[PDB]
RNA sequence: UUAAUAUUUGUUUAAUGAAAAGUAUUUUAUUAUUAUAUUGUAUAGUAUUAUUAUAGUGUAUAGUUUUUUAAAAAUAUAAAAAUAUUGUUAACAACAAAUAAAAUAAAGUAUGAAUUAAUAUCAAAAUUUUAAUAAAAAUUAAAAAA
């Protein structure tokens, strides 16, 4: 349950995920590693390969996070929410950035394989 | 609502939903006659898109500019000279 | 403390909702209309509003001492075929007298039979205009 | 099916412990000495303070997100105008900081290192040694083989800890 | 006009049905056979497994 | 039918009602198989 | 591919791309204009186990601009003398 | 890489990718026995030497 | 007005006009500083109304004053350290008269008897285990010393040990000291105080399977893998480790370790079975993972190997009766359905100590990020309604998305 | 707390003022966005 | 949906890694005292209309828990499943008992 | 230079603005360029579930 | 004690420069142009991070990004038929009856005050009486728990 409010949780979705052309093999056990990067895919459907429209504006939409004023944002985010008496909140100074180069490599080698 | 190009005049209408508010003061649409992106304004106003609870679908309904620019485009004396080449009811 | 104003009790909780495919409501209804037609209390009818609304109804209720014999235009229908809840509306103007009546199918007393065989929504539209203004008027001011 | 719940009268009533005339506790004198709790029953094989800095983060996570606490990076009160400590903070430092007073050193000095001398009270009574050093100004003296205590060095991270 | 309540007023609450169904109170629950984790009939878990058969 | 159990009053499997002359005349019921332990527990 | 970039227009439309950027965020950020500031933004002291936190190490791009505050916001005197 | 995996599997013969592994290498050490018999920080540290004299 | 104290301390209503106090948002109260102001303390540095001086003179004398040492100091601690061999061996003896002394537990009738504690074993143990670099588990050792024979295993290979090591030396640090003097610049065979002390660990770690902890009992037969180095000890502490990891339900430790002691057949002694074992293990992680067509392939071909052991003879039957099962309910196991049903008590235990409870320790109460604790809105990994990442806009730089109504 | 929700189990009455003075501090944090002040909590002691 | 059960999680989970260091054995573990006393409290202030004003009590206490050993003690079966769970597992193809089997063993004989 | 300051920065907004909304329109009708030919080559039709015939008799639009 | 309380609850941003005020550790805050010493640039106030756009210039499409919750009563607003009442006007105001549909304000998970507090684990009810309500007495009677 939501902790905040214990309310209760319900995980709605489609049916024929198979049948469909997005998200074919799309495994929604666990997350991705960051919002913004493509969801997680089984071992068998690893060669599958998505619509080119959807796939320009999910890579548009996700570069849209790989700038540095993002990054402010988020440290910006971090000094609002602790400034709103928010637990939990690190400080802006021990806060890291979502998106870095190595990172961004190694899930680009990934988004590569998976095709 | 009805819209006009900023640049030639040029008018078509469209109604406007609960998610494009923000988009009722100024559309950026492509032109026809400019054949090219130009900003649109609010003309006139139009009923609605949902329904009024309670209310007829006829509720509010247009304003009297909306009803003048149809029938001057599409009328009696508008879709006389159209009538000779099809006559739109039928194929 | 003195008084309890629900019950419990099994036999008024329970409900027999789940149990109702075992009783053909709808093919009931439809026989009491069957019945209906048959006795000739009403007649079969099946229309949609655009086609029934507007047309001359000829109704003859048999009053005492004389039956009233009015003639009065659809302004609306509450059933598409024929029902035991079929339902009519009728707007009837006597030469001084304006009357919305609703007359319901099958009563044996209240023959209302309509004639026109055709919608007239032009007509329609004249006699909703009519009975509009009257009824405004007629308000005492 | 349902828990035995009882309410407690220590929750209801619940005053403050009879304080000391004088600092004085009446039985000392009378009473041995032993751990406290140790009689009463009060024993525990670990106690986990969450006060320490080592249990923030469980303290917490084992709080409320909607519970919010304000004023976190800084403070409605100016926080550089000089002020006391509190009174047990000073009363600390005026019993580990003591020759921190006027002329505390003795006069005249007569320990220096290579006397031999003999320890007359306090633990290893009866006891000579040779003095080894000489804290002047804390009137201490370090005796050979007198007073002999372990010396905990932390492990750093190339060293382990002797 | 209210005056102090005495430790026995105070728990009195307690011999009634709404406090001991809020605090005094157990869970029915079993071993999820696809998590090996405590878990409750009819709320169940994130997970492809359990969202197919969720037992 | 995933919660109904047949033969158990309300999929209740410690309420076995089957192989015993419950007069059902227009309603099926199952025979009777030894419940396993571990499916009582 | 060919995305929007503040640097790219400020190049094509010759606007100062320092000055374009700052078009688009607050102006006590970039100008000496009186704007409330969050505490935990602000610099912090070191601690023992933790390095310093600088504000201008932490929000380097939120940093005012003295050249552009003066060359557009403060009035130069060269065109003011009449001697 | 379903297929793949399938077809890998068709192609040795059901015996998946750690069992064809595991027979290439105990093929590797039984030839290596082979050639054999043709041919025939957690601890403590002590202490160091002194720095200086 | 004033129907309470007058401190600020005190619980009653107060007023302006007749008490009038300053802000102060949040204090310790008459008893002690609360953690609500330690956590202050801890963030903030000090107390969150700015009136309380930073006393923190005790913490430091505790930590800074205690952890400097001069450099001219630190220069020679490093030459006084006790000799390892000779700490050894006072840390063997120590602990053999330790274990030797603990009482022989009496076997009551109508009623399980409670082991007496070691409470004088746990220093000389740890006095071992940091002396010889691998850790004994203590409920294996209670275990041990429980079962009248494996406390006797235990004595025997500990004196054995004791006796190897004090008339010969460390096996292993004679291997780690020219290990190093040849990097700074082959292998032996496992020599008696190695096997006697690779004994006395697996006689810990069988103590601890009869306990009922299989982590430990792994981590035990892991820790005493590294000091043999004979083909038959390391095919027996692989057939080892991977029963312990099957009960353990490490699946894939199992398997490997299965392999490992199939691997060292060619060169093992034709007696031992280790190698059978390892095969019989890595069948049953096979089977476990629910490759039944793999394990019937393993067993067949350890079979064929060992002629029919009865170890091997009866995972066959085992595997059989399942497959006589299997084509008749759903012709194989489904490949998005394998490694999924749990089997074993010791991942339900694991999943009881370290699941997601309601409320709390789950995706809605607090995520983890880089060691650091975060709120539900706050997640990286996570965009769904709620979260902070939905409120971004467009930064000012270019339209991301197509969406009109929201971002 | 399907049986405390039937028996009436707490108050059954419940705030009034506040469906409208959140929006007023919504319409406030607005302003206060527009004058480039930081937003601050509604209720940081009346909690 | 406790924090207080929350709390006794907590601790419970330090208590039990306390035991398997001293020793004891886990699936004998048993709650045989717990009990919690008031401890350290704080003040925040609660500005009130009408120029009034209260302090709240920021209010904590303490816990002590106890585990014990008991070899007579008999855990309840807890790994009995719904009818419904049943028939699920056997329609997607899953055994409704669990697979065991039967491991070794350990040996120090080829040593 | 308050008044031409405040004039020139609203103006160089706008101009930069009106670029930006021109570069998605342009962007977004590429998309749906890309959409279609991948459409037409895997034979979607977002057309409903029925085939063309239905279209043909084009009686619902 | 009230208090299992009231109150809080952060899921969607339409607007642009000072000075008084505020001093919060700006580590080199900015990196430069011009010229020429010196001096100083981030945060109001109403006991608060509070119904809050301090109106000194100036103009404007940057969406210039913290408000939980699965039914009810009473109350608070808004709407509220082809019934009826009084006026304006060529739809507007209240009303009385169907005052009815429909909108917003839940337990429960959290945090947590204040008025008040002689008091028995307080005593349903009736009758008679006694120095002003008498819960004070007596007689009949029989009054569950949440
Ligand atoms: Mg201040
Ligand atoms: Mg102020
Ligand atoms: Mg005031
Ligand atoms: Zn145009
Ligand atoms: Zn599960």
């Amino acid at each position: 349950r939501r902790r905040t409010d214990a309310v209760a949780m319900y995980f709605v979705e489609y049916k024929n995920r198979d049948m469909s052309d997005n998200h074919k093999g799309e495994d929604y056990s666990a997350g991705p590693e960051r919002f913004f990067l493509p969801p997680r895919i089984v071992e068998t459907e690893k060669g599958i390969q998505r619509p080119p429209h959807m796939q320009m504006a999910f890579d548009r939409w996700a570069s849209k996070f790989k700038t540095e004023e993002f990054h402010h944002w988020w440290r910006l985010r971090h000094a609002k929410l602790r400034y709103w008496g928010v637990r939990n909140v690190p400080h802006p100074s021990d806060v890291d950035p979502l998106w870095t180069e190595k990172e961004e490599e190694e899930w680009h080698n990934e988004m590569l394989a998976n095709t | 609502a009805l819209f006009s190009c900023f640049r030639c005049g040029y008018m078509y209408e469209f109604a406007v939903s609960n998610s494009y508010c923000r988009k009722l003061t100024l559309r950026n649409d492509h032109c026809p006659r400019c054949d090219q992106l130009t900003l649109f304004r609010f003309m006139s106003v139009s009923g609605m898109v949902g329904n009024m609870p309670f209310k007829p679908i006829g509720v509010p309904g247009p304003s009297y500019a909306t009803l003048w620019w149809r029938k001057t485009r599409e009328g009696k004396e508008a879709s006389a000279p159209l009538d000779a080449v099809c006559k739109s009811d039928r194929w | 403390g003195y008084t309890r104003e629900r019950t419990n009790r099994h036999f008024f909780v329970a409900r027999a909702n789940a149990f109702f495919s075992r009783l053909p409501i709808a093919r009931v209804q439809r026989s009491l209309a069957m019945e209906a037609v048959r006795e000739g209390r009403m007649r079969p009818w099946k229309y949609t509003k655009e086609q029934i609304l507007g047309a001359p109804v000829t109704c003859n209720f048999e009053y005492n001492p004389r039956p009233v014999r009015l003639i009065g235009t659809v302004m609306d229908a509450h059933t598409e075929e024929t029902s035991i809840k079929g339902g009519l509306k009728v707007y009837a103007r006597n030469e001084e007298t304006n009357m919305m009546l609703w007359i319901p199918p099958g009563n044996p007393k209240l023959r209302h039979e309509v004639t026109s065989t055709k919608g007239s929504f032009q007509h329609y539209l004249d006699e909703r205009d009519k009975w509009d203004e009257a009824w405004i008027t007629g308000r005492a001011r | 099916m349902y828990a035995r719940f009882r309410t407690r009268s220590k929750f209801y009533f619940r005053p403050a412990r009879p304080a000391l005339a004088y600092n004085v506790d009446p039985n000392v004198m009378r009473r041995p000495k032993v751990k406290r709790g140790l009689l009463k029953g009060t024993y525990s094989d670990e106690t986990v303070d969450l006060r320490d800095r080592e249990r923030l983060e469980l303290l917490e996570s084992m709080r409320h997100p909607r519970e919010r606490d304000f004023y976190q990076d800084h403070t409605y009160h100016n926080q550089w105008l000089r002020r006391d400590l509190e009174k047990h903070q000073k009363q600390q430092l005026a019993a580990r900081y003591k020759y921190f007073a006027p002329d505390f050193e003795i006069s005249p000095w007569i320990w220096y290192p290579g006397d031999i001398v003999e320890v007359v009270s306090g633990e290893g009574i009866g006891q000579r040694g040779t003095i080894i050093a000489v804290i002047k100004y804390k009137n201490e003296i370090v005796v050979q083989n007198i007073n002999v205590q372990d010396v905990v060095i932390p492990a750093s991270e190339s060293r382990p800890e002797q | 006009p209210k005056r102090k309540k005495n430790p026995m007023q105070l728990r009195r609450k307690v011999y009634g049905l709404h406090f001991k169904e809020k605090y005094l109170k157990m869970e029915e629950w079993y071993y999820c056979p696809l998590c090996a984790e405590p878990k409750k009939p009819g709320e169940w878990c994130r997970r492809e497994d359990c969202r197919q058969i969720k037992p | 039918a995933r919660n109904l159990a047949p033969g158990f009053s309300r999929g209740a499997l410690k309420h076995d009602w089957r192989a015993l002359g419950v007069y059902t005349p227009d309603h099926p019921q199952v025979p009777y198989h030894p419940l396993q332990t571990w499916m009582l527990g | 591919r060919g995305r929007f970039n503040m640097d790219e227009a400020a190049a094509a439309l010759q606007l100062n791309p320092a000055y374009a950027a700052a078009l688009y965020r607050p102006l006590n950020y970039t100008f000496h204009i009186r704007g409330q500031l969050y505490p935990a933004q602000k610099g912090r002291p070191s601690r023992p186990g933790s390095l310093a936190a600088s504000q201008g190490r932490m929000f380097p791009l939120y940093q005012r601009n003295d050249r552009l505050d003066k060359e557009l916001f403060r009035l130069n005197s060269r065109g003011l003398t009449t001697e | 890489r379903g297929d793949a995996d399938r077809n890998f599997r068709e192609a040795f013969h059901g015996m998946s990718l750690d069992q064809v592994l595991f027979r290439e290498r105990l093929r590797q050490r039984r030839m290596q026995k082979q050639m054999e018999e043709k041919a025939k920080t957690s601890l403590s540290r002590d202490p160091q030497p002194p720095p200086s004299d | 007005y004033q129907r309470g104290g007058w401190s600020p301390g005190s619980k009653h209503q107060k007023h302006m006009t007749l008490n009038p106090t300053l802000y102060l948002y949040r204090f310790p109260g008459p008893h002690g500083p609360g953690p609500y102001t330690m956590k202050y303390w801890w963030t903030l540095g000090c107390f969150p109304t700015g009136m309380e001086v930073p006393f923190r003179l005790h913490e430091f004398l505790s930590t800074y004053q205690q952890e400097h040492v001069p450099v001219e100091v630190e220069e020679w601690l490093r030459c006084y350290i006790k000799d390892p061999l000779s700490e050894l061996v006072n840390a063997s003896n120590d602990f053999f008269k330790a274990v030797e002394v603990y009482p022989e537990v009496e076997s009551a009738r109508g009623y399980k008897t409670l082991q007496p504690s070691i409470a004088p074993l746990l220093v000389p143990m740890k006095k071992f285990e940091e002396q010889l670099g691998v850790k004994i588990s203590p409920v294996g050792l209670r275990s041990v010393l429980s079962n009248p024979v494996l406390k006797d295993r235990f004595l025997d290979d500990l004196f054995d040990y004791k006796s190897y090591v004090e008339k010969g030396g460390s096996t292993p640090h004679r291997r780690l000291a020219r290990s190093r003097f040849e990097g700074s610049l082959p292998a032996e065979t496992t020599a008696d105080d190695e096997r006697s002390l690779i004994l006395l660990l697996t006689t810990i770690s069988e103590g601890c399977i009869n306990a009922g902890n299989y982590s430990d009992a792994a981590s035990v037969l892991a820790d005493a893998l590294m000091f043999c180095h004979d083909p038959d000890s390391q095919a027996t502490t692989h057939a080892n480790i991977s029963f312990a990891s099957l009960l353990n339900a490490d699946f894939k430790g199992a398997e490997y370790n299965g392999r490992e002691a199939a691997l060292l057949q060619p060169q093992v002694k034709p007696t031992s079975t280790a190698c059978a074992r390892g095969y019989v293990g890595w069948a049953a992680a096979a089977a476990y993972q629910d490759d039944f067509e793999k394990a019937e392939a393993i067993v067949k071909d350890g079979l064929t190997l060992y002629v029919g052991n009865e170890h091997l003879e009866k995972l066959a039957n085992k595997l059989q009766a399942l497959r006589e099962e299997q084509p008749s309910v759903y012709k194989q196991v489904p490949r998005s359905l394998r490694e999924s049903r749990s089997h074993l008590p010791s991942q339900q235990s694991r999943g009881l100590l370290s699941g997601s409870g309601k409320g709390f320790s789950n995706e809605f109460d607090w995520v983890e990020f880089k060691n650091k604790l975060y709120p539900s809105k706050m997640d990286p990994r996570n965009n769904e309604m709620g979260s902070v990442f939905r409120r971004v806009g467009d930064l000012g730089s270019f339209i991301s998305t197509s969406r009109s109504m929201e971002r | 707390s399907q049986f405390l929700k039937r028996t009436f189990v707490g108050g059954m009455g419940y705030n009034v003022k506040r469906p409208y003075r959140i929006e007023i501090r919504m319409e406030h944090d607005k302003k206060r966005r527009m004058r480039r002040r930081n937003i601050g909590c509604r209720r940081m002691m009346k909690s | 949906l406790r924090k207080g059960h929350q709390i006794v999680f907590r601790a419970l989970e330090m208590a039990q890694q306390g035991a398997e260091a001293k020793g004891l054995d886990k699936e004998h573990l048993r709650v045989a005292h717990i009990s919690c006393y008031p401890g350290p409290t704080d003040k925040q202030i609660d500005i009130r209309s009408k120029g009034y004003y209260a302090w709240k009590t920021k209010k904590s206490s303490h816990l002590v828990l106890t585990l014990a050993e008991d070899p007579e003690m008999v855990l309840p079966d807890r790994t009995c499943l719904p009818y419904s769970s049943l028939m699920s597992m056997k329609r997607a193809g899953l055994s409704a008992q669990p697979t065991v089997i039967d491991v070794p063993a350990i040996t120090a004989d080829g040593i | 230079k308050r008044i031409d300051t405040a004039k020139r920065m609203r103006r160089d907004r706008r101009r930069i603005e009106e670029l930006k909304t021109l570069e998605f329109w342009g962007w977004y009708m590429k998309l749906q360029r890309v959409r279609g030919r991948w459409c037409r080559e895997q034979g979607v039709s977002s057309r409903g579930v029925y085939g063309p015939a239905v279209d043909a008799a084009e009686l619902w639009g």
